[PDB]
C-alpha cells in the first residue's frame, strides 16, 4: 500500500487558526517591508545652492 | 549618477557663474576655446621688449 498518497490523511485547518496565522504573517511582512524599505530617513538630502563657498 | 546626500553639491562652474554675475562681470562662457596662437608667453615677451626699450631710453 502507498499510504502517503493525496487521498489519505488530510487534516483541514480550523478556521480560527487559519485566520490568526494569515493575519499574523501578513502583518509581519507588511510591517517589515515598510519599516525596512520605506521608513529610511537617514537618506536625507538638503537642496540649498547658497551654502556653497568659493574664496 | 545618483545625487549625493547631506547637502547637495553645486557645480564649481555654476558657483563661479553666480559669483561673477554678482560682481557685474560676464558669466562663465562654457564654450570658449583656448588661445592656441599668440600665447601668454608671446604677449609677455612683447611687453618685456617694450619695457626694456622704455627703461633703457628713459
Ligand atoms: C504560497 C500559497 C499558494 C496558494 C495560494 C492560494 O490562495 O491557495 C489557495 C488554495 C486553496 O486550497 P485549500 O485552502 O487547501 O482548500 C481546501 C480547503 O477548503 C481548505 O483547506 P486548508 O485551508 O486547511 O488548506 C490550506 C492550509 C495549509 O495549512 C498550512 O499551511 C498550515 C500552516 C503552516 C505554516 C508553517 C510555518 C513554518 C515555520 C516553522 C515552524 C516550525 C517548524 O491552510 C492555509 O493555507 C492557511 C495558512 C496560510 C499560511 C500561513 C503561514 C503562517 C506562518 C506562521 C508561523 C510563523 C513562523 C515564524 C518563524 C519562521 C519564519 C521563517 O491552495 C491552498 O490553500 C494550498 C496552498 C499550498 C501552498
Amino acid at each position: 500500500y502507498f499510504t502517503r498518497v493525496h487521498k489519505y490523511n488530510h487534516v483541514p485547518v480550523p478556521f480560527i487558526l487559519n485566520v490568526g496565522m494569515s493575519i499574523s504573517i501578513v502583518t509581519s511582512f507588511v510591517y517589515f517591508t515598510y519599516t525596512s524599505l520605506w521608513v529610511r530617513p537617514e537618506y536625507d538630502r538638503v537642496v540649498d545652492p547658497s551654502k556653497a563657498y568659493v574664496n | 549618477r545618483h545625487p549625493n546626500y547631506g547637502v547637495l553639491h553645486v557645480p564649481f562652474l555654476d558657483a563661479l557663474n553666480k559669483e561673477a554675475l554678482a560682481r557685474g562681470k560676464d558669466g562663465v562662457n562654457m564654450g570658449a576655446e583656448y588661445n592656441l596662437v599668440f600665447t601668454k608667453s608671446m604677449a609677455d615677451q612683447v611687453v618685456d621688449l617694450i619695457l626694456d626699450d622704455v627703461q633703457k631710453r628713459v
